[PDB]
């Protein structure tokens, strides 16, 4: 009788996402999340939460106990942009 | 999924046949340009003569006017409109105004003609783009670029072709804020550029210089392996 | 039915330009404020080499002696719309002895964009921020692809265009000046970019009543940055 | 053969004052050795502080009157304002000179308030080139007042006169002169006189009678 | 769903599909509201906020001295057919030396808007205009659709949820031909705030009302002038 | 069926569906007819209310092509509109070429080719529409047309076009028609109205009754039952 | 209608018995049918 | 009108107006626009039904929503 279907966050969800999957590991007390949210325009819940996992891979790269802004960054670049574009990244400037 | 038009978008807003067309570039031979204090130089790579051809009808390296040069990527064809289309342009220009053709001038039409050719259905884009490089605007050294979209854009120092990305990244690393005076040294920068070609032979580097009074330089064999000596005399401070 | 200019759906809407509008989502972010003094306006320049030439990169252009701009979106169209919005302004001087409106501006510009498959080609990918003082004070006008033209007193647009609103919103109000407006922007611009922000990764463009000149910040822009 | 060319007749006078204008011409209509009308007049209110007056040729009058009308309604919807006193005077340039191998025999002088709220007057060729000025007179009688003008309102060829500014009184009696002596010695003159005061507070209009000969 | 494509295809049901979706565009926009008297044709429209602090579009438009029309649809077809409205209005000042009448000028629309519902290569106009004006025998009341039919009518509303609208006109048409504008004006605009959701209120800063009169040129008034109009009201019952 | 896109395609058994499917969206429209006695042709057009806010007159389906010629069209009410345009222009043509009026027989060739040209190409679809065409002339009597959406044009004695088009012409050829007068007609006319299925599963409806002939010396106007109403008194009585 | 089915009957509806959850992969269909099987106070069948 | 007996229903309603922008529906969804109307009116807890409560229960049969978009003035 109902058809709910599920679609994707536009941003105010998605920066509600982050502070879900993040709340509970050792990051830094001051970066901010909405930032992240641009940053990954067409993802759904699980897409999130693998740069959540993969954030906190990059720290045990390196030897630190604490979540850097960049860990996230290369993070982002790590989970999507190695898979979303290669072509649009380089050759960019039609767009700026 | 979609592409195949030139006039239709994609759902995340992109133009798939104007970035395929930018794919063909990456299948030419590199060739890269720096501009300096007065000699402005540019050269290519892979000659790769065949035994059996004359090598005079394989030029790669165009002047437009008599202080303005052209190095292009791509495929040959779409090359040969542009040029014969531009050097029309640049001397119709110099009739109607009788000031000698600015290098900003001529970048501007080459991209806008390729601006429209773009926009309209059953029209292919030109699949090459090209460095426009002329120390002509009352004594300033310039050199700028192309794009199959249709974006002119300036840079200092510039690679294309199969495997810019190695140079460009090169050059970061190597054009100093120093600016390269004694300019056979910024010649010797350009030949340690084109070092990293895709075999480096050696002697498939055809290196053009303008001191920006004189007209188009083309160098010899002979005087460009002087300056491949003077590279491997740095090298032996290594050990 | 969903890629064509010419083909309704059974809902309403486009969905191609639709899809221009999300063009305009993956270009550089832009805000413009109009306050009583006048009106700023900055620009996020994302340059990618050193070896890049950056005066090369336009985002402000200056349309007329009163009149400025910003864009997002593709770059291509944009030179297009550039150009004719300089010669309408320059055609109704010719025939008026007197400077073209703000709002008429758009007009002229607006008059074109939507032609793209009504004549007897594609719409564009350029969203566009007109600031300019006319014989009405200061203005601030606002487009799109779709034609469709506005007034807005503060409006932020391109990429992180949303995420602005929302704080942009906040500390808006009418009794603002404009030294004050320019510092209140580029505390948003700080908030919504990802490298730090220097004296490089910017630039501003600001229109007066009496100072119809500079519409543009020539190292000043260093004072600015310096006491954030 | 045919000729497509004829002269009417008809006199027109504007004067800029220091916060108003005004524009008087006479109504007689007349081609040859026949009088076709007594009234005629050559005010036509554009807008409420902008009068023009046409002479010349009547049949190029009244094409060019509407193509100026029709042109104040192009300009206020495409811009949300009406057009000022400068304005008009360039737009009127341009329309002139669209047809410079084929030309209106049309003499033009506009009259009105520019943005500061003084007098402005706008001579014209037909052409299309113009200039402003302080007071004018176009039409047939037009070498018949233009002296006299220069005596009493540019005070030229006097010797110690103080240069008061005209008042409004003032020069309602010089227009109202002037127009007595040029219907004397003119032929293509007279049968009325209509006087279009243009100031902040609108448009007046008067009518003083002259000899009907 | 592969004769849902062109507006050249007929249907095995005799439906040209495309006609019918361009009446979907024009309930994606906002309502308005238009009716007469004897004497006195006022079409009142609500205007629409895009963000929370840009100016609301504007709806009445301005044609000639005697004609003003409202508008729902889409703005790209909106000022294209504004430009061929204009047109036609100063053609017969310039030759005519007359006024249009308003009955015959609408019939020009129909023309107008037929060639793009027929032949390929241009889509129907989504729009929804709404045409008050005076010829020599009193006010008119018009409204055209996308299917190119005109309606002559004596009260008529369009948009979004502008069916509870109509209720309140036809309940209430036979008082219309009487009363003046002080009521009139504030007849129509009590039809309007049945298409609001019900906890919001008609404020003085989202509403335009165009009068024009018998002895009164077309008036746009807006944001300032609607106060002398907004007052005298009742609240909603509820 | 898959074959029947363009209208420039044939079927494998030899039609175009395109011309099919157009005819049946003239079907589902109210039931316009017409009849001619001897010195008259008169018209009469069931038409009904959409809601309420119609008023009283508008959106009329009896036109006035000429002098002496008018329409009585059904289906398509713009498409009608367009078509009409055709045939004010087409006689103006006539007059400027000719000095006088057109034959209803040369003018009905003139519209049917027209209609003719859209049945064609795959650029433009065919028409929706069928009207009627019914002239008076002192030279010439009384004629009555008919146009399908196909173009096939050619004359009757009665007609009817909308969903009664066999359920109104049963009741027509009952009629002596070849010797009544046309003041005779017009309270004859009413009754085939009302009869079938004037607001019994539908609202409302309001008759409109066209009128060309001998008592009107050539003219062509709407009938004035407005006066004395005698329309709508005689047919009304036939409840029973 | 588990825990308030008086408003229901008390205004005069019926409430729905049948939902389907339709979407892209990994939006939160699993999670939804996952957090309900916390708070539901009732019998809950999962199905292979 | 058959499944809509047993609610409160605004007698201001014409179901031929429904009729309408209803179009090509069967029988059960008919009876799926009478059960979702009585719950959107149970969501700002109104007590009888309008014309514009079952306009938005035939959107969510077919499951649409929609927004301001930026076209239509
Ligand atoms: N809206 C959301 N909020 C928080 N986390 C989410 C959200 N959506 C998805 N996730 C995360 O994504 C993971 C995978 O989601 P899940 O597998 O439930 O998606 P699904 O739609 O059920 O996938 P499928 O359609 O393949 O069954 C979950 O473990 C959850 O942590
Ligand atoms: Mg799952």
């Amino acid at each position: 009788d109902r058809k709910i279907e599920f679609s994707l966050p536009d941003l105010e969800g998605r920066t509600h996402i982050f502070k879900i999957h993040a709340r509970s590991m050792s990051v830094e007390r001051d970066i901010r999340f909405e930032l992240l949210a641009r940053l990954c325009p067409n993802s759904t819940g699980a897409e999130i939460r693998s740069v959540c996992t993969e954030a906190g891979m990059f720290a045990i790269r390196a030897r630190r106990k604490i979540a850097t802004e960049k860990d996230f960054l290369e993070a982002v670049n790590k989970v999507i942009k190695s898979y979303a574009k290669f072509s649009a990244t380089p050759r960019y400037m039609t767009y700026n | 999924s979609y592409d195949r038009a030139i006039t239709v978008f994609s759902p995340d807003g992109h133009l798939f046949q104007v970035e395929y067309a930018q794919e063909a570039v990456k299948k030419g031979s590199t060739a890269v340009g720096v501009r300096g204090r007065d000699i402005v130089v540019l050269g290519v790579e892979k000659k790769s003569v065949a035994k059996l051809q004359d090598e005079r009808t394989v030029r790669k390296i165009c002047a437009l006017d008599d202080n303005v040069c052209m190095a292009f990527a791509g495929l040959t064809a779409d090359a040969r409109i542009v040029i014969n289309r531009a050097r029309v342009e640049c001397q119709s220009h110099r009739l109607t105004v009788e000031d000698p053709v600015t290098v900003e001038y001529i970048t501007r039409y080459i991209a806008s003609l390729k601006q429209r050719y773009t926009q309209s259905n059953g029209r292919r884009p030109f699949g090459i783009s090209a460095l426009i490089v002329g120390f002509d605007f009352d004594g300033t050294p310039r050199l700028y670029q192309t794009d199959p979209s249709g974006t002119y854009h300036a840079w200092k120092a510039n690679a294309i072709g199969r495997g810019a990305k190695s140079v460009r990244e090169f050059l970061e690393k190597n054009y100093t804020d120093e600016a390269i005076e004694t300019d056979d040294l910024t010649i010797k920068l350009v030949i340690k550029a084109l070092l990293e070609v895709v075999q480096s032979g050696g002697k498939n580097i055809e290196l053009a210089v303008m001191r920006r009074d004189q007209s188009l330089k083309i160098l010899n064999p002979e005087e460009i392996e002087k300056y491949v000596a003077e590279i491997e005399k740095e090298k032996e401070e290594n050990e | 039915y969903d890629r064509g200019v010419n083909t309704f759906s059974p809902e309403g809407r486009l969905f191609q330009v639709e899809y221009a509008i999300e063009a305009i989502k993956l270009g550089s972010t832009a805000i413009g404020i109009q306050t009583s003094e006048g009106v700023c306006l900055a620009v996020e320049k994302r340059i990618t080499s050193p070896l890049m030439e950056p005066s090369s990169i336009e985002k402000i252009v200056e349309i007329d002696a009163h009149i400025g701009c910003a864009m997002s979106g593709l770059i291509a169209d944009a030179k297009t719309l550039i150009d004719k919005a300089r010669v309408e302004t320059q055609n109704h001087w010719f025939t008026y002895n007197e400077t073209m409106t703000v709002e008429s501006v758009t007009q002229a510009v607006s008059n074109l964009a939507l032609q793209f498959g009504e004549e007897d080609s594609r719409p564009f990918g350029v969203a566009l921020l007109f600031g300019g003082v006319d014989e009405k004070g200061p203005q601030l006008f606002h487009m799109d692809p779709s034609g469709t033209f506005v007034q807005c007193d503060a409006r932020a647009i391109g990429s992180a265009s949303e995420g602005a609103q929302s704080s942009l919103q906040e500390v808006y109000h009418k009794s603002m000046t404009l030294k004050e407006a320019i510092k209140s922007s580029l505390i948003i611009l700080k908030q919504v970019m990802e490298e730090k922000l220097n004296a490089t990764n910017i630039e501003l463009a600001t229109v007066q009543p009496g100072q119809n000149f500079h519409m543009f910040t020539k190292e000043e822009l260093e004072e600015v940055i310096k006491d954030i | 053969r045919f000729s497509p060319y004829v002269f009417n007749g008809g006199t027109i006078l504007a004067i800029a004052g220091e916060d108003f204008a005004i524009v008087a011409s006479d109504t007689r209509l007349s081609e040859g050795f026949s009088i076709h009308t007594r009234d005629s007049p050559k005010c036509y209110k554009l807008t409420d502080k902008t009068v023009i007056g046409c002479s010349g040729f009547h049949g190029d009058c009244l094409t060019l009157t509407k193509i100026i009308e029709a042109r104040l309604k192009m300009y206020k919807h495409s811009n949300n304002k009406a057009m000022t006193t400068g304005a008009i005077a360039a737009m009127l340039s341009t329309i002139l000179y669209s047809r410079r191998f084929f030309p209106y025999y049309v003499y033009n002088i506009i009259g009105g308030l520019d943005e500061e709220g003084k007098g402005a007057v706008y001579s014209f060729d037909p052409v299309g080139s113009y200039q402003r000025d302080s007071f004018k007179a176009g039409g047939s009688a037009s070498a018949m007042l233009q002296p006299l003008l220069d005596n009493q309102v540019g005070f030229k060829n006097m010797q110690n006169v103080e240069h008061v500014p005209l008042s409004l009184d003032r020069a309602m009696r010089l227009v109202k002169d002037v127009f007595i002596s040029a219907a004397e010695r003119d032929v293509y003159t007279g049968d009325a006189l209509r006087i279009c005061i243009v100031t902040k507070e609108g448009i007046r209009e008067e009518t003083v009678s002259l000899r009907k000969d | 769903n592969q004769y849902d494509n062109d507006v050249t295809v007929w249907s095995p049901q005799g439906r040209i599909h495309q006609i019918e979706y361009a009446m979907e565009a024009v309930k994606q926009g906002s309502a308005t509201v238009g009716l007469k008297s004897k004497t006195h044709a006022v079409l009142v429209a609500l205007k629409r906020a895009q963000s929370e602090l840009a100016a609301h579009q504007k709806k009445i438009l301005h044609v000639d001295n005697h004609i003003g029309i409202s508008i729902a649809g889409l703005t790209a077809d909106a000022r294209l057919l504004c430009n061929f409205m204009r047109q036609e209005c100063l053609d017969s000042r310039f030759v005519f030396d007359r006024p249009l009448p308003v009955s015959r000028l609408v019939s020009l629309i129909g023309s107008k808007t037929q060639i793009p519902t027929q032949r390929y290569g241009r889509r129907p106009y989504g729009v929804g205009l709404l045409i008050a004006g005076y010829d020599d025998m009193g006010p008119h009341i018009f409204q055209t659709c996308p299917s190119a039919n005109y309606f002559d009518c004596r009260a008529m509303s369009i948009g979004a949820r502008s069916q509870s609208a109509r209720t309140y006109l036809e309940r209430h048409m036979s008082e219309f031909m009487e009363c003046n504008l002080n009521e009139l004006v504030k007849h129509g605009l009590r039809a309007l705030r049945e298409t609001l959701p019900a906890e919001q209120d008609l404020t003085t800063k989202n509403v335009s009302i165009g009068i024009v009169g018998k002895d009164l040129e077309f008036t746009i008034y807006d944001d300032d002038d609607v106060s002398p109009f907004l007052e005298g009201l009742e609240e909603r019952p509820q | 069926t898959g074959y029947d896109l363009s209208a420039s395609t044939f079927s494998p058994d030899g039609r175009v569906f395109q011309v099919e499917y157009a005819m049946k969206a003239v079907e589902n429209s109210s039931t316009a007819i017409g009849i001619r006695c001897k010195d008259g042709v008169v018209f009469g057009v069931e038409k009904l209310v959409l809601s309420k806010l119609y008023e009283e007159g508008s959106n009329k389906r009896l036109f006035n092509v000429d002098r002496h010629v008018g329409m009585a069209v059904a289906g398509l009410l713009a498409d009608a509109r367009s078509l009409a345009d055709i045939a004010r222009e087409e006689a103006s043509n006539f007059r400027s070429n000719f000095g006088y009026n057109i034959p209803l027989k040369h003018l009905a060739d003139r519209v049917a080719m027209y209609v003719h040209a859209y049945t064609l190409y795959s650029a433009v679809r065919p028409f929706g529409c069928s009207f009627m065409l019914g002239s008076y002339s002192v030279n010439d009597g009384a004629q009555l047309y008919m146009i399908d959406p196909s173009g096939v044009s050619y004359g009757y004695w009665g007609c009817a076009i909308g969903k009664a088009r066999q359920a109104a012409k049963t009741e027509i050829e009952k009629l002596q028609m070849k010797e009544m007068t046309c003041r005779d007609i017009v309270k004859e006319v009413a009754k085939i109205i009302y009869i079938v299925h004037d607001e019994v599963k539908d609202k409302a409806f309001e008759l409109e009754l066209s009128w060309v002939g001998e008592l009107t010396n050539g003219r062509h106007e709407i009938v004035p039952k407005d006066i004395r109403e005698e329309a709508e008194k005689y047919a009304k009585e036939s409840l029973k | 209608p588990l825990l308030h089915p008086e408003r229901f009957v008390n205004l005069g509806i019926e409430p729905p018995k049948g939902v389907l959850l339709f979407g892209p992969p990994g939006t939160g269909k699993t999670l939804c049918a996952r957090a309900v099987a916390n708070r539901t106070d009732a019998c809950f069948i999962r199905v292979i | 009108q058959i499944h809509s007996r047993k609610m409160n229903v605004s007698p201001d309603v014409n179901y031929e107006e429904l009729a309408r922008c209803t179009d090509d529906f069967n029988g059960a969804q008919c009876k799926a626009v009478c059960v979702e109307a009585g719950m959107i009116a149970l969501r700002r807890g109104a007590t009888e039904l309008t014309h514009e409560d079952y306009m938005e229960g035939i959107l969510e049969v077919q499951a649409k929503k929609k927004a301001n978009l930026q076209y239509y003035a």
